């Protein structure tokens, strides 16, 4: 179970390193699809209009907002590394299952 | 995870009402013929997942001479699967050789658990 | 001494305490030392060159 | 020398024990450590988080 | 007459234990709102 | 029970039983081995060990008679036994070695013989009996610097300067009348005791015993006592309990009921109601282990003693007792409470109801000794059903909440950590 | 056990930070390792906070740096903890490297 | 890690000269005053690096009553030193006290080891 909890976390991960490295592109379906994800954060009720602005560092996709999308974009990479490390730690302790679901331990090979 | 107690309270009042054995028996002979693990040469008692405290324990009082022939049924299941093949038709599991002999043990080491939660978590009643 | 132990009486403050005095802690202590700090420096800040052109 | 002769503490220990005297003086000194802690790590972070915000050429042309 | 266990819980754990947990709640809880205060959050 | 007091100031305390066919006639004194300095330690066990040499012993059997003596912290006792019928026999013998004769068991020839077999005894005692030697480094640790840390078998160092005029001096001072009670247990009635002491005379002179300077006071403290060749360790742990005559005494005795007593290798105590058997259990912590409440004059003590041979995982053994007693602040629940009732009134109706008229006399002259009176057992038994869950978490929150402890072991216990976090496990953090 | 010890995450914790053996006698000078490590944690947060505002083109080098300084709010606050914590993180390892000279810390074993 | 026996090869050299032992002895008296390991309770033969096969072999043949005696002085060292004192004068270690216990133990452990060496890497001489 543990080894599936972390797998959740490095599919959340990816999703939002693509998303940071399709707008810095910056082509024009990059400027509207930063512009339709960013505004879905501004119906939190009581801070919803405090969220994106910080998220912009304006009032709406500019300079702010890409120079600051690019700098996360090489990072969150290292992230995931660091995740996939303590995947296989959880994997070690038990090992692999196999298509018949039964145990495996009666017959191993290296 | 349900619980072999209540497969068995469901199971049991099926079999002894006498319309619902007429319509749901015959659909599970049908569905255990087309699960395939006898083809493999495996009983139904060889598939249940293991890794639990309860399981652990009905597997150490099985009797010596039926755990040497439970883990030859197991390796030679994983060795026809490799291949992708299935065994010979005159080694597949017959319907009257697919016995539940792992379900005694299981359902006595459940009272034993439950027995043991009711009297941990009584109540006084003076 | 014993007003620490009228206060609390033998046991540790608590984690909700400390979280509580400590807000209280950051508006009295930015208060005072803007009030030292502005005094220290009175005739040069702008708010009192601001009235001597008026 | 017999293992139930204890060898001298008597110039550590205190005036008589009271044990309301050393624990009440503990027990303040590692609370208001925690409290300057829990302080100064909340304005590290609201350090951080207000560079983030619009900056002073930005809202000059607000 | 025995209680609940929940699986690993017990009725008589929050006896004590959830108005503890909801202590978790009352002390603990200004965490979330005097590490906001820098950016202002003013509401109950 | 009857208590009476002579016209010329001896109390006789009497316990008649029709259905016993023997009888017990002492002499019991109210000091013990807490009413020595370090010089003398050990005065107390060789006068025991006098009373039941060997010229003494040949007297008292040619008339039928078994002799017996106890040293504790806070009382000896010197008893006769006998037939039912026989009972001015063993007063006379009494008499004749109290009273009108003492030299002839004091001389040279009698006082050397019995000081090479006390000084054996206690050399076997300190190499081969680890679970009571760590009790007595518990006691020597907790209440240092004060009377009640002595032990009561004396030092191999301290019974070797011993002469025969250091014994004549412990009696002058303690051997006395205001000092002593009568006791009579099994097949004797109250009235022919008082008779019989009536018959003679007995001058009987009016000292008094010595006050004592010092007051009994618990430190937190440790000891360690590392053998590396020896198979087990054994640990002893402890705060401070309640004496005699605390209105807390049966409360303590209950809290102790709840953890109770184990062992490994019985089938039927490892079924028992106790919650801390689930966490030793799955990896076979310890071979066993009991919980006390002892008792004094001035102070007490409460804990629990172990021996175990799982070296590698000690640190856990101690962290699973410690929480449980966190529990008792906190989380104590109703069946916990009945239960213990049930099982301590099963533990000391055992004690007083033995059939043995000997350890009936040590009883009942001990307790007349600090109060004047016996309690009765079933007026003991109504004090037990009365105790609540808001009883037991008041007394633990004032006793066990973050408080300091006395360690002792010896053995294996290089997996015995530091002092600091085995007292930091006294509070759980969570409240 | 405890859940300290039996976890796999928690028990690469309690084996390095928690329940550790360590030398009685060791001095203050076994206290610049740790150090390091906080150094290290200080210059990767203030130059990422840093990096969402900088250009890195030739023209644009010099006044991204004195934008920080001027426009950023608290960024002279990020600047000098930076330039300021590099030297700090020289003067701690070498005094690291020197312990390891006097006491013969490069010796077998190690 | 030079070698126990080329230590005591030079110094048995310096000893038996006339004139080489009157020049390097009182210089070699300063050099261990000034050491100052005898006021922590120690002797030399303590201080040597026991982490090597040579060192771990030569304390198993110690007998049992010495080596009690050396993990005492150990222990008390290290409490000597986190308190930042020095012992009491009446418990240094003397100099009639400072003998090399350990030192033929050594000595016997290294020439078997290199008699191990040359005949595992020998030339036969037909
Ligand atoms: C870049 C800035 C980094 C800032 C952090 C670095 C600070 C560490 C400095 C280097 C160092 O570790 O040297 C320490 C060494 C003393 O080590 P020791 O264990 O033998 O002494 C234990 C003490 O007696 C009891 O120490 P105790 O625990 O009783 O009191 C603590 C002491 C604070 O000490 C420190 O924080 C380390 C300096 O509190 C007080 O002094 C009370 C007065 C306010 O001192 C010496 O041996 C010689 C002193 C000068 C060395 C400086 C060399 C630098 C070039
Ligand atoms: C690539 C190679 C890089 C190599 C880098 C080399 C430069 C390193 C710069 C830092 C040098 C500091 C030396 C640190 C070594 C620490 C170990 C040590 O020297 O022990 C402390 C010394 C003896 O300690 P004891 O254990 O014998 O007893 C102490 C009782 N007070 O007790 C003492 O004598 C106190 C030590 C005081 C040292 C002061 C001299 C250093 C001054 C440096 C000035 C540099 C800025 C101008
Ligand atoms: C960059 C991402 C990932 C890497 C490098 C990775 C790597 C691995 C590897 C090498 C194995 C070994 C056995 C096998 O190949 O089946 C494995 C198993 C497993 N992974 Fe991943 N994985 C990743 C993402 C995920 C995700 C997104 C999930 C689930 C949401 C997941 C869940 C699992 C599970 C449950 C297993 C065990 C399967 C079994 O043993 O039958 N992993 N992973
Ligand atoms: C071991 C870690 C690091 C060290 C020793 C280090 C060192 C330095 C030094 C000495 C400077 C010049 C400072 C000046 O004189 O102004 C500098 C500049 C800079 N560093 Fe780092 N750095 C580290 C980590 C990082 C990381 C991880 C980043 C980015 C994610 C970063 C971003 C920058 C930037 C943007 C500058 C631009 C000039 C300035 O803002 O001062 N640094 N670094
Ligand atoms: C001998 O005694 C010791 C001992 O004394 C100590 C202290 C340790 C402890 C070890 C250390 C202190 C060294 C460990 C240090 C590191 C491994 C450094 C690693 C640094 C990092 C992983 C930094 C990671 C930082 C980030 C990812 C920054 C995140 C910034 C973000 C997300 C900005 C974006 C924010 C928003 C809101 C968009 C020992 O292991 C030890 O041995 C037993
Ligand atoms: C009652 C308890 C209260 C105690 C509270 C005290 C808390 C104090 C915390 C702060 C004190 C020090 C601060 C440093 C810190 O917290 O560091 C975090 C852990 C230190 O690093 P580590 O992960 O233990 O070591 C990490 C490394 O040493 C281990 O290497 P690894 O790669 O992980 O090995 C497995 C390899 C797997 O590889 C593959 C291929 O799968
Ligand atoms: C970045 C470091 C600065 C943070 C400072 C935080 C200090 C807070 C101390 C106040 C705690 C009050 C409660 C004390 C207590 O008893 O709780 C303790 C535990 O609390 C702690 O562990 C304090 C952790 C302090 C972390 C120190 C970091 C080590 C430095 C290495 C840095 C490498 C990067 C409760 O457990 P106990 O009662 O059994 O002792
Ligand atoms: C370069 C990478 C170096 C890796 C260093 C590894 C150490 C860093 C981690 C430090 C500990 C912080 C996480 C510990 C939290 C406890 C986890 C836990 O309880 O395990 C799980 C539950 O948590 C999860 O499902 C996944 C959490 C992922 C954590 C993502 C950060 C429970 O595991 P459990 O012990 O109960 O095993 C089953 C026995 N019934």
């Amino acid at each position: 179970v543990t080894l599936w909890n972390v797998g959740v976390i490095i599919f959340i991960l990816t999703i939002a390193t693509a998303f940071l490295g399709y707008c810095c592109v910056y082509g024009q379906m990059s400027h509207w699809g930063a512009t339709v994800i960013t505004n879905l954060f501004s119906a939190i009720p009581f801070v919803g209009n405090d969220i994106v602005s910080w998220l912009w560092g304006g009032f709406s996709v500019s300079n702010p907002t890409i120079q600051r999308f690019f700098a996360l974009h090489y990072l969150v990479p290292f992230i995931i590394a660091a995740m996939v490390i303590m995947h296989l730690m959880a994997l070690h302790i038990h090992g692999s299952s196999n298509p018949l679901g039964i145990t495996g331990n009666l017959d191993r090979i290296p | 995870p349900q619980s072999f107690t209540s497969i068995a309270r469901i199971g049991d009042y099926i079999l002894k009402s006498p319309v619902l054995s007429k319509l749901c028996v015959p659909v599970a002979n049908q569905f255990i013929n087309l699960a395939g693990y006898k083809k493999l040469g495996l009983k139904f008692d060889d598939l249940i997942a293991e890794e639990n405290p309860i399981m652990q324990t009905a597997l150490r009082r099985l009797p010596e001479d039926e755990s040497y022939a439970r883990a030859y049924r197991i390796i030679r299941a994983h060795q026809t699967e490799l291949t992708h093949h299935l065994l010979p038709r005159n080694e597949w599991i017959k319907a009257q050789e697919d016995v539940p002999y792992l379900l005694p043990y299981i359902l006595e080491a459940e009272a034993a658990a439950k027995e043991k939660d009711e009297l941990d978590n009584i109540e006084v009643s003076k | 001494s014993s007003l620490y132990k009228t206060f609390f009486k033998r046991n540790a403050v608590f984690v909700g305490t400390i979280f509580a005095g400590a807000f209280v802690f950051q508006t009295v202590f930015d208060t005072a030392i803007t009030s030292w700090y502005e005094n220290h420096n009175k005739g040069k800040l702008w708010k009192d060159v601001k009235a001597r052109i008026a | 020398k017999s293992t139930y002769r204890t060898p001298n503490f008597d110039d550590v220990l205190k005036e008589n024990n009271d044990a309301d005297k050393g624990r009440s003086y503990a027990y303040f000194m590692v609370g208001a450590m925690g409290l300057l802690s829990s302080a100064g790590a909340k304005s590290t972070v609201e350090t951080f988080i207000s560079s983030m915000t619009a900056t002073a050429d930005v809202l000059a042309m607000a | 007459k025995t209680g609940l266990h929940f699986g690993r819980l017990s009725l008589r754990s929050l006896t004590a234990y959830a108005p503890n947990l909801m202590l978790w709640g009352g002390a603990s809880m200004l965490g979330l709102f005097v590490f906001t205060e820098g950016w202002p959050k003013f509401q109950d | 029970a009857e208590v009476t007091q002579l016209s010329n100031g001896i109390v006789v305390a009497t316990e008649h039983n029709p259905s016993a066919h023997t009888a017990s006639v002492g002499v019991v004194f109210g000091s013990g081995a807490a009413n020595e300095n370090p010089y003398n330690n050990g005065v107390s066990n060789l006068w025991k060990n006098i009373f039941l040499s060997k010229e003494n012993s040949a007297v008292a059997a040619k008339e039928g008679l078994a002799l017996s003596s106890n040293i504790s912290r806070d009382f000896q006792s010197y008893i006769v036994s006998s037939l039912p019928g026989s009972t001015d026999k063993s007063l006379d013998f009494l008499n004749q070695s109290f009273i009108q004769q003492k030299a002839n068991l004091l001389s040279s020839s009698n006082f050397e013989a019995t000081k090479k077999s006390v000084l054996k005894q206690v050399q076997d005692f300190e190499e081969n009996d680890h679970p009571n030697r760590v009790l007595e480094h518990l006691h020597s640790t907790a209440f240092q610097n004060t009377p009640l840390s002595l032990p009561t078998r004396g030092t191999l160092e301290s019974l070797e300067n011993l002469v025969v005029a250091d014994l004549e001096s412990f009696a002058n001072n303690h051997f006395l009348n205001s000092n002593a009670v009568v006791v009579g247990t099994g097949n004797i009635k109250h009235e022919d005791l008082v008779n019989s002491i009536e018959s003679k005379n007995l001058s009987l002179q009016t000292g008094t015993k010595p006050v004592l300077k010092k007051k009994a006071a618990f430190l937190g403290s440790e000891v360690r006592l590392r053998d590396d060749t020896l198979p087990k360790a054994w640990i002893s742990l402890a705060v401070e309990g309640e004496p005699v005559n605390s209105p807390n005494y049966f409360v303590a005795k209950l809290a102790a009921q709840i953890f109770g007593s184990y062992n490994a290798f019985e089938p039927a105590s490892r079924l028992q109601g106790i919650k801390l058997l689930d966490n030793i259990q799955e990896y076979q912590l310890c071979d066993n282990f009991n919980h006390f409440s002892l008792s004094y004059k001035d102070s007490g003590l409460w804990g629990f003693s172990t021996a175990t041979r799982n070296v590698t995982m000690i640190d856990d053994l101690i962290h699973f007792t410690l929480k449980q007693w966190n529990r008792l602040t906190i989380s104590v629940t109703d069946t916990e409470v009945e239960r213990a009732k049930s099982l301590l009134k099963l533990q000391l109706g055992q004690l007083y109801e033995s059939g043995n008229p000997v350890n009936d006399a040590n009883l009942l002259g001990a307790e007349v000794l600090i109060k004047g009176s016996k309690l009765s057992l079933g007026e003991a038994f109504k004090k037990i059903d009365a105790i609540t869950v808001k009883d037991v978490k008041a007394w633990a929150g004032k006793r066990l909440w973050d408080q300091d402890i006395a360690i002792a072991g010896t053995g294996q216990i290089e997996g015995l950590l530091d002092y600091m976090r085995i007292r930091s496990d006294m509070s759980m953090m969570r409240w | 056990m405890a859940f300290r010890k039996s976890n796999v995450y928690l028990s690469l914790v309690n084996s390095y930070i928690i329940d550790s053996p360590q030398p009685s006698s060791i001095n203050y000078w076994w206290n610049m390792g740790s150090l390091l490590g906080l150094c290290l944690v200080i210059q990767i947060v203030t130059g990422i906070f840093m990096a969402m505002h900088y250009s890195s083109n030739i023209e644009l080098a010099f006044s991204s740096v004195e934008h920080i300084m001027r426009d950023v709010h608290n960024g002279y606050i990020l600047r000098y903890l930076h330039a300021n914590g590099a030297s700090f993180f020289f003067m701690v390892m070498f005094m690291h490297m020197a312990k390891g000279l006097y006491y013969g810390s490069y010796r077998s074993p190690r």
